[PDB]
């Protein structure tokens, strides 16, 4: 049907009180047939950045490895780790230079700002066209299941556990009506001290 | 076919081109960089061809991009052509990345550049030095980047005309603790030290960075202001 | 997506919708669709928000660029030949039709530019999906040498019908007034008033809401690990 | 035409490439660098060309940072230096994107050796008049240091030095190296030959330390002004 | 001067006269063509014994029917053997037949002279090396010679290398236009064996023959080279 | 739509693939090796046009090689499967190689790799490519358990074998199964 | 003297080109061609001081066509002449190409000087050593670019040996007074004034464009006026 | 002499010297000789034998059925020639269907020339070309040179000891345009007996009607008396 | 691109260039190739820094699993050929899926350093390499010399490198025709410590048997065989 559709995937990320959260469905399907429940599409891109690549798998370690190489160079050139807005605008040049052969893939950055420690969403469209929600980020093929619960469920100033909460719940009912997507979440929460790697349950159909 | 290097080292290691834009950087006109505490100054002795020249267009203190700013001595057209890539490299890296290329960023596409002029062939170094000042995350920093295209980092430094005198000078009445205003004045005041007759703000151009971080030329009202003081 | 730019007698009121659809939802409600070109110049655009975004940031260092170089105030056409080369050489691939509005010696200018590179100058000008409920507001409202706070809300109200008639369009009206700091003073300097969610339609917004949120999925967290920040 | 060249891809009467000889002695000018291997990891120290009571020690300009990995000191033209750790850093990040792994050590070194070399021998360029002390991690071979020519030779050394007395401060390290040292005792021993070889100031004096440990991986922290004017206090 | 392709001010390319020289500098070949075939005796130079002497084959087959004979420098007459066998195989794909001597030789000549420098990017410098290519084109064997100037000449008996012009001198009052392939092969044993500073034997010489009768091109095996020099009058 | 299988065990891997070839209508050979050996320790089971396995089977081996005579060690499985990742995430935005693979490597560690013509690389305990996947993936779950045994391990590869010849239509005629352990890659027959 | 003689876009510290003047020597040497604009059009004569008596009668020659409406007399390095009357009609064609109309000589003249200036400004060429005479009637045109790349139209022109005599004995003449068929005895006399008698043999090669032609370059026709002299 | 580096570099005289090096490696091939009458073209010249039993290096080509050239120089430059003017024919043959004239051979061999001497990096063609064509244009002869321009003559004499034969041409210029074709091959090898120092020399001859022939060896025999 | 034709003739016929090629191969680390019917081995002189370096920087390479390769002469043209070998057995076993002929890996280094004494603005291989291995295509195992003139030969047993005409003369003295495999293994390390003042602390020496790879011998077996030899 549809090459986006081939690798469901489901990426969320909510801002909390100084706090990010990026989930994503842990599932690697091949169109209807699952392929693997390990699959990654969250990648610390930086201490307090998280990049979770929503799409073609094949696009999503494509774009993963392309803006670690250069957020490597960035970082050796500048002996700096990167901004995320920084590391956002960089993400839109690198879909944008494949504008016209885009990746498949959606990204969302979770990140927190590097001394106001405000969160920070930025999720964009296949070719960078990038979005900054203030209180959730949503891509994958569940994108219309996550705006939808995540629009109602979502609620400012979110400690880490309540963005967690609903990180992982909105989360696990998007990809509970998302057929191609599910089979496991992983929940990064991101805060001013410690990243929070929670492996969450979702149904595995 | 040109393609053969021009700059090439000598018996004993001395790479003769490099020698030779350098010494066109210490003919090209005397210009002085200081750093302050909280800012950045770069003042250059542009005494004009002649009293009808305009100043305002060849300006030798330029800007690189919003936090970022650029004096040179030696050959103008080379520091012209620097500029330009220099603010087209600053463009680019607004265009990928969203902010004004990093004072360091534009020091190191600058010494690249000038670098690579040393390297290829068919073509001469560049016969400029530059003072690049612009603020990292530790503070403000002033940046002498050669026509061999090895960058310093300077608390102060002359480079043009009479430069050993100068940084002699500076080494001198230099203090880490000077603010911006003291920084201009100490920049004035070395660019008097090496220059015949009395200095005139109309024959000096400065560019500051101060706690804003972002570079601003001064005009010829505030040059003025800081010499009668 | 609803912009629209008209000339005013001291300068351009340029608007735009805050409405970014990922096909029939609402991707974004807060979307910033009027680009800073440059002091003088600020673009509102329509069709692919990447492609929108990209050739806005690209012309806007180019026009940095030019300045910084030629010292020179970037002109409304030379923005608008800038893009129209851009996009006429992309063959209309870069889906940007976009709204320039800006300031130069020759006055307030706005013109179009169709995503495959036909400009035209005009003095009230709206495109995207709601460009028609947009384009009546301006062509009832729009006379030659209005002031400033008559465009505004003008441009606004066909933001707004826009917003209302077009599903496409919808959430704030951003507005970005480029005007002389001295209208009197046809050589003082350009700036630019951006007037963000100058229109916040209340009849738009979020008017219910479950506050106590009934939720009945229960998080079963297979493994947990905390790693540092640094 | 070619009246001008300097037939810097020309061997000499002797076979030797007459650029690249002199491109050593411009090393030979240049702030001696050290390189020192102890257990798991290699300690790189070098002498800043730019050290004056006005010049602002704000970055290290013999030492950068090739990945994660790797780090690399630098005998000769600085801005060749710079050049080519951007190259290096390309390849590294290349072979991290081709490979999800970081780069081996001995590939990196034959990465910015083969770029030295192909100045040597095509298009008529200036050589690179630079020699890289390449430290650096990798799974295979553990913690290697390369020392590279303006050739394009490399040779992993127990410890070396280049730049101006660097067989003085080779012949120190003969005198003085051991094997399986820690990296306080590696340190100790790269501030020693330096002050015997080399004034002296610490702010005049780059560090960086390469350190393989299982729990954190390969960590490369070059030394920060107060990190060598503290370790070079400590003499 | 100083540039590969400059013309002396007699009228020479000083490029292509140091080639010349290159192949006097080579070892000796003598080319003789009988009605029956032409055959190639060749100085294989020796270093050492544990050279491999079928290794430093001075001797090329271009293909069945044609062969060629080095003299000078042995690598640029690879690459002048490997641009020839590249034709004649070409040939043979666009015209099904076997590529005539002549047509082989002009070839490898018109590459020959196609060096040059100062013009961005071809070969830099002359081709060092003079062939002696013979092969049976149409039920005849046919001779030529090719040196480094480009220039072919066919040729009843020819000599390339170290004792060219002595071979040639030597060929002077010895060759014959109805020679039997056994007085050619003898013929051109002897001039070689004159003309070398080795006493001839079947390791240290190549033999080789464009036949008439078999219409190809074979190298002697040692028992051959043998059978050739037990005939000679010493 | 040929049929590769893959099953890593605790310390092995056992990679199978369809051993018919096939031209048109026409079962050409009914042993052809579809699993390509790209280093002693690495066989890629590869599923597609032949010609196409064939090639992309000879460019990942010959690299390998290349990379093993160029620096004197080996790739590693994580380090090879990402090379194989980079080939074809190239290939299909342009001349793309149709190739669904299963890269089956011991390294001191077993590893078997689910890649496909677009460069999806997942480290997977078992997974199929072709549509044997449909039908072998229930079997390994149901019947795969942690620290399988290899003579459990090769019982397993033969039940989803099994499968595949009994419930897919189009039955491969036969399978080619190499064991690939700490000995190598050893070609077996499950019986 | 100095070295400074050897690269074409060296410049001698007194700021002469010298591989440039010996081009303008090459020229020199050259047997003298003129051209004249005259009242029905204008005529370019070409000595020819035949070196052996077998060449051709009327061939070898030095006048040629450039475009239906344009001729070139050629004076100094035979293949610099051809190859600069070459590139003129190459870019005469490009001319056509690119715009449609048939060149002009003065913008002829330009874009050649163009490729004159290019040999001795670029390294890797050698400056032309000749002098070309474009000449066209429709354009009452009579430009010569030298070996420099300079380009003048001349009333009267001439190169070539003995060129500064010719141009005095031209300057007697008020040649747009009289026509080409009264302008060749003049001419030729001049030529035949200035022919050195250690040349015994030679020609004058006449060439005209006129109302006579229709403004076509075309050979002065051997009864009007032998061109073959003993 | 040290001007005489370059095709590219002019002498204070405004000598290519370099170009002049070439025009004399022309002056030292084989004597060529060229004539022309008003129905038939003629080349000939003695080919150069470099070894006793070598044969004599074939000095005649036609380069298309009414166009030949017989080179005077380094007979591999003059192949090259030929090829590229063979090229050039069958360009002309396919642009427009007919023969060339050798007037726009000459022209083209010239300009290539020229681009030999204008460019460095490059040396002049050291061959000299006596074209002799057919056609519309009537019998033509050219000398090319290699400094890149072409001579057109009636009767033409290059290489070694050709000064004999151009005084032959000389005395005989006037017989020429009236000279059937086997009087103007008579006078052609009478021009070349003049330079002998037959076998050697080989001619082509070509007509208005007659395509281009090459004769060598027993075949003159009849055109001595 | 650059093309200065760095290899030229000279008056005497010789290319300086290739001379200099060679007189770098003869400053670098001898080099002894010896076979026997079914095993090469290779011993290269090793000059280091004992107590300051790593003795595992080879001058023996593996270009194939069949093909071994040993060095004398610059480190970096030598590391250049060896990676183009390597590339070229790979490509070979792509393009026929035989492993290469080691005659034809050996003439494809000789024709690199040839191209480089061919091709403008390439400066010759200082490098003679020592290209052996087995070929199932002949059964003969093979050691071929490429010298940087581009000239490839098979030999018996050679020796590159410093001292080669030494260690050619023990070679010639002490070679056997019909050598076992240990025969050929102290023929090479005798051959290299008649140059050599020290054991296996200095001495490299590296093997392939027929069939096999290559395998480097150990310090304990190769100070075994140099006591044994001695
Ligand atoms: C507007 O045209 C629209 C927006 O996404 C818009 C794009 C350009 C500027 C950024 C936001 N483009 C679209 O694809 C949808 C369809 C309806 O109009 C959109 C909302």
């Amino acid at each position: 049907s549809d090459i986006s559709t081939y690798n469901g995937s489901c990426v969320l990320a909510m801002a909390g009180d100084h706090c990010v959260a990026i989930a994503s469905d842990r599932r690697l399907g091949v169109n209807m047939l699952t392929v693997s429940k390990d699959f990654k599409r969250i990648f610390q891109i930086n201490d307090r950045i998280y990049l979770g690549l929503a799409g073609l798998a094949t696009d999503v370690l494509t774009v993963r490895e392309q803006l670690r190489f250069d957020v490597n160079l960035l970082e050796l050139r500048e002996e700096r780790p990167i901004d995320p807005k920084k590391f956002m605008n960089l993400v839109k040049s690198t879909l944008y230079e494949k504008r016209f052969s885009p990746f498949f893939v959606t990204p969302v950055i979770a990140g927190l700002l590097p001394e106001t420690n405000e969160p920070y969403l930025a999720a964009s469209d296949s070719i960078g066209a990038f979005a900054f929600p203030k209180d959730f980020a949503v891509a994958g093929t569940c994108e219309e299941s996550l705006y939808g619960i995540c629009e109602s469920a979502w609620r400012p100033n979110m400690n880490p556990d309540e963005l967690f909460e609903c990180t992982a719940k909105c989360l696990i009912a998007a990809v509970e009506r998302d057929s191609i997507s599910g089979w496991g979440g992983i929940v990064y929460i991101i805060t001013q001290d410690k990243v929070i790697i929670k492996e969450i349950k979702t149904r595995m159909d | 076919d040109s393609d053969f290097s021009l700059t090439t080292f000598s018996s004993g290691g001395k790479l003769n081109q490099i020698e030779s834009a350098l010494k066109a950087v210490s003919l090209g006109g005397q210009c002085v960089g200081v750093k302050a505490k909280n800012g950045a100054v770069i003042a250059c002795e542009s005494k004009p061809s002649s009293p009808l020249v305009e100043k305002v267009t060849n300006l030798k203190v330029q800007k690189i991009n919003d936090n970022v700013g650029i004096v040179y001595s030696g050959v103008n057209t080379d520091f012209h052509v620097i500029l330009k890539s220099l603010r087209k490299a600053s463009i680019k890296y607004s265009l990928r990345l969203g902010v004004e290329m990093p004072t360091r960023e534009v020091v190191k596409h600058a010494a690249h550049k000038m670098q690579y002029y040393t390297q290829i062939g068919g073509v001469r170094p560049f016969g400029v030095s530059l003072l690049i000042i612009g603020w990292e995350e530790l503070g403000p920093t002033l940046w002498q980047v050669d026509p061999s295209g090895t960058f310093w980092a300077w608390k102060a430094t002359a480079l043009g005309k009479r430069s050993d005198g100068s940084r002699t000078f500076l080494e001198r009445r230099y203090s880490e603790d000077q603010s911006v205003d003291d920084a201009i004045h100490t920049a004035i005041s070395t660019l008097k030290e090496g220059f015949d007759g009395q200095l005139t703000a109309e024959l000096i151009e400065i560019g500051v960075v101060d706690e804003t971080r972002k570079f601003r030329t001064l005009s010829t009202a505030e040059i003025r202001d800081f010499l009668t003081e | 997506t609803t912009i629209a730019a008209a000339i005013f007698d001291g300068g351009v009121v340029l608007g735009a919708d805050t409405r970014a659809t990922a096909g029939p939802i609402v991707a974004v409600k807060d979307e910033m669709k009027l680009h800073y070109i440059s002091d003088n110049i600020w673009v509102c655009g329509a069709g692919i928000a990447a492609d929108n975004d990209n050739i806005n940031a690209v012309i806007s260092a180019k026009l940095r660029l030019f300045q910084m170089n030629t010292g020179l105030q970037p002109r409304v056409d030379q923005c608008t030949n800038i893009l129209a080369s851009r996009l006429f050489q992309y063959m209309g691939y870069i889906q940007a039709a976009l709204i320039v509005g800006g300031i130069d010696f020759q006055g307030p200018q706005v013109y179009q530019v169709a995503p495959h590179g036909s400009f035209s100058k005009q003095p009230f000008i709206a495109q995207g999906s709601g460009s028609l409920a947009a384009i009546s507001v301006l062509e009832n409202r729009w006379h030659n040498k209005m002031n400033e706070h008559d465009c505004m809300e003008m441009v606004a109200d066909a933001i707004y019908a826009g917003i209302t008639n077009d599903l496409g369009s919808g959430s704030h009206v951003n507005l970005c007034v480029i005007k002389r700091e001295n209208p009197e003073d046809k050589q003082s300097k350009v700036i630019y008033t951006f007037y963000k969610d100058y229109r916040v339609p209340h009849e738009n917004d979020r008017n219910f809401r479950l506050e106590p949120q009934i939720n009945n999925i229960d998080v079963e967290v297979i493994k947990t690990t905390e790693r540092p920040l640094t | 035409t070619y009246r001008y060249d300097a037939g810097t891809t020309t061997f000499s009467s002797d076979g030797r490439i007459l650029q690249v000889e002199y491109a050593i002695q411009s090393i030979n000018q240049a702030g001696t660098a050290i390189g020192v291997q102890f257990t798991n990891g290699v300690v790189l120290a070098a002498e800043k060309k730019n050290t004056g009571r006005l010049v602002d020690y704000l970055f290290p300009e013999k030492m950068a940072k090739i990945d994660g990995h790797i780090v690399t000191a630098v005998a000769g033209l600085t801005a060749d230096a710079n050049t080519l750790v951007d190259l290096m850093r390309t390849s590294a990040q290349k072979y991290l994107k081709t490979y999800d792994e970081q780069m081996p050590v001995e590939q990196l070194v034959r990465m910015v050796c083969d770029e030295k070399h192909s100045y040597t021998q095509y298009g008529g360029l200036r050589p690179y008049g630079v020699s890289f002390l390449i430290a650096g991690y990798d799974r295979h071979k553990g913690c290697q240091l390369y020392l590279t020519d303006p050739s394009g030779n490399f040779g992993g050394w127990k410890a070396t030095a280049i730049g101006e007395n660097n067989q003085t401060a080779q012949s120190i390290l003969k005198s003085q190296y051991k094997d399986n040292m820690t990296a306080t005792e590696a340190m100790d021993l790269t501030v020693k030959v330096l002050c015997k070889t080399l004034s002296l100031s610490a702010d005049k004096l780059e560090f960086a330390v390469l350190q393989f440990r299982e729990e954190y991986g390969p960590k490369v922290r070059i030394l920060t002004t107060s990190e060598v004017d503290t370790l070079m206090k400590r003499y | 001067d100083r540039n590969v392709n400059t013309f002396s001010p007699d009228g020479r390319l000083l490029q292509v006269e140091y080639a010349i020289e290159a192949v006097k500098l080579g070892s000796s070949a003598v080319a003789i063509l009988c009605p029956e075939g032409v055959i190639f005796a060749v100085e294989k130079r020796l270093s050492s014994q544990l050279l491999i002497a079928s290794s430093v084959e001075k001797v090329y087959a271009i293909d069945d029917h044609v062969g060629v004979v080095m003299a000078g420098l042995a690598a640029d007459g690879r690459t002048m053997v490997e641009h020839m066998r590249v034709e004649a195989q070409n040939h043979r794909f666009s015209f099904d037949e076997p590529i005539g001597i002549k047509a082989v030789t002009q070839s490898v000549c018109d590459l020959a002279l196609a060096f040059g420098e100062g013009r961005r990017k071809q070969m830099s410098r002359p081709f060092g090396t003079a062939l002696l290519v013979a092969g049976i084109e149409n039920g005849k064997c046919h001779l030529f010679h090719t040196d480094p100037s480009g220039t072919y000449t066919e040729c009843r008996a020819r000599a390339i290398g170290g004792g060219s012009e002595g071979a040639e001198a030597l060929l002077r009052d010895l060759y014959k236009d109805g020679m039997t392939l056994h007085e050619a092969e003898d013929l051109a044993l002897s001039t070689l064996r004159q003309v070398i500073q080795e006493k001839l034997n079947e390791n240290n010489v190549e033999v080789a023959c464009a036949r008439v009768s078999t219409g190809k091109f074979e190298i002697y095996t040692s028992e051959q080279r043998q059978e050739i020099v037990a005939r000679l009058p010493p | 739509m040929l049929s590769i299988v893959g099953l890593q065990g605790p310390d092995w891997v056992l990679i199978a693939a369809d051993s018919s070839v096939s031209s048109s209508i026409i079962c050409m050979s009914e042993n052809y090796d579809r699993i390509a050996q790209l280093d002693d320790r690495h066989a890629l089971a590869m599923s597609g046009e032949t010609g196409d396995c064939l090639q992309l089977s000879e460019y990942l081996q010959g690299n390998v090689a290349l990379y093993k005579f160029r620096n004197g060690v080996e790739l590693s499985s994580d380090a090879l499967a990402h090379f194989i990742r980079h080939t074809m995430a190239k290939a299909v935005r342009k001349s793309p190689y149709e190739v669904n693979m299963l890269l089956s490597g011991y390294d001191g560690k077993p590893h078997l790799y689910f890649m496909d013509y677009l460069g999806t690389l997942q480290s997977i305990p078992y997974g199929a490519q072709g549509y044997c996947q449909y039908f072998v993936m229930s079997v390994f779950d149901k019947h795969y358990k942690e620290g399988l045994t290899l003579e459990d391990g090769k019982e397993l590869m033969k039940l989803a074998l099994n499968q595949i010849k009994q419930r897919f239509t189009v039955a491969p005629h036969g399978f080619i199964v190499k064991l690939v352990d700490k000995n190598g890659i050893t070609k077996i027959d499950l019986e | 003297g100095s070295g400074y003689d050897f690269n074409p876009i060296t410049f001698s510290p007194d700021g002469r080109q010298f591989q440039v003047e010996y081009a303008t020597k090459a020229v020199e040497k050259d047997s003298l061609a003129l051209g004249v604009k005259c009242k029905d059009g204008i005529l370019l004569a070409a000595e020819k001081n035949l070196t052996s008596t077998l060449l051709t009668p009327g061939g070898n020659p030095r006048i040629f066509w450039i475009n239906d409406s344009i001729a070139c007399a050629t004076i100094g390095h035979r293949p610099d002449c051809y190859s600069i009357v070459e590139q003129s009609r190459n870019r005469a064609e490009t001319f056509t190409s690119n715009f449609g109309i048939k060149i002009t000589v003065p913008q002829l003249a330009s874009e050649v000087s163009q490729q004159f200036h290019l040999a001795h400004y670029y390294q890797a060429y050698r400056p032309f050593g000749c002098t070309v005479i474009f000449a066209s009637y429709k354009d009452d045109a009579l430009y010569a670019i030298e070996p420099s790349g300079a380009f003048y139209g001349y009333f009267a022109s001439c190169f070539g040996k003995n060129s500064n005599l010719a141009r005095a004995e031209l300057q007697k003449t008020e040649w747009k007074n009289i026509t080409v068929r009264e302008a060749v005895p003049e001419v030729a006399r001049i030529i035949k004034s200035l022919h050195e008698s250690q040349f015994k043999k030679w020609e004058i090669e006449m060439f005209w464009l006129c109302e006579e032609t229709n403004g076509r370059p075309q050979k002065v026709p051997e009864d009007v006026f032998q061109s073959r002299f003993v | 002499s040290k001007y005489d580096e370059n095709a590219t570099t002019f002498s204070p005289e405004g000598r290519i010297l370099q170009v002049e090096n070439a025009m004399k490696a022309v002056q030292q091939g084989m004597p060529t000789v060229g004539l022309k009458s008003k129905t038939h073209a003629v080349i000939a010249g003695v080919m150069h034998s470099p070894s006793e039993f070598s044969s004599h290096q074939p000095k005649i080509f036609k380069i298309d059925q009414h166009i030949g050239v017989a080179i005077s120089g380094l007979t591999a430059d003059g192949r090259g020639l030929c090829k590229f003017l063979r090229n050039e024919c069958l360009h002309h043959t396919f642009c427009f269907g007919t023969e060339i004239r050798v007037a726009d051979l000459a022209d083209t061999v010239a300009l290539q020339s020229q681009k030999k001497t204008s460019k460095v990096g490059k040396r002049p063609y050291g061959v000299g070309l006596l074209m002799i064509g057919a056609g519309v244009d009537g019998p033509r002869l050219f000398e090319t040179c290699p400094s890149g321009q072409h001579w057109e003559y009636n009767a033409q004499a290059i290489g070694r000891r050709a000064q004999a034969a151009k005084t032959y041409l000389e005395t005989n210029l006037n017989e020429f345009p009236d000279c059937t074709r086997d009087q103007l091959i008579r006078h052609a090898l009478r021009a070349l007996n003049d330079c002998k120092s037959l076998e050697a020399i080989a001619l082509g001859v070509v007509g208005i009607d007659e395509p281009f022939t090459i004769l060598e060896g027993p075949e003159l025999q009849k055109y001595i008396d | 691109d650059y093309t200065r034709s760095i290899t030229r003739f000279s008056p005497d016929g010789r290319l300086f260039q290739i001379d200099h090629a060679h007189a770098a191969v003869q400053r670098g680390t001898t080099v002894v190739a010896t076979r026997s019917k079914d095993m090469i081995v290779i011993a290269v002189e090793k000059t280091a820094v004992a107590k300051l370096q790593d003795p595992h920087f080879s001058k023996i390479c593996s270009l194939d699993k069949h093909v071994m390769c040993a060095f004398a002469g610059l480190h970096a043209d030598a590391r250049r050929l060896i990676q183009s070998g390597q590339r070229q057995c790979q490509s070979h076993r792509l393009t026929y899926e035989d492993p290469i002929s080691i005659e034809n890996i050996a003439r494809y280094i000789a024709t690199l350093q040839l191209k480089n004494t061919q091709s403008g603005g390439a400066r010759p291989y200082g490098v003679s390499t020592l290209i052996c291995g087995f070929d199932d295509m002949t059964s003969q195992p093979h050691i071929y010399e490429t010298l940087p003139s581009g000239t490839y030969a098979e030999w018996k047993a050679r020796t590159i490198g410093r001292h080669d005409q030494t260690v050619m003369e023990y070679l010639e003295k002490h070679y056997k025709d019909d050598m076992t495999d240990e025969e050929a293994q102290k023929l090479a390390i005798g051959a290299l410590l008649e140059v050599v003042e020290n054991g296996s602390k200095n001495l490299e020496v590296a093997y392939m048997k027929r069939g096999g790879t290559m395998e480097i011998m150990a310090e304990e077996v190769l100070d075994a065989l140099i006591e044994s030899t001695k």
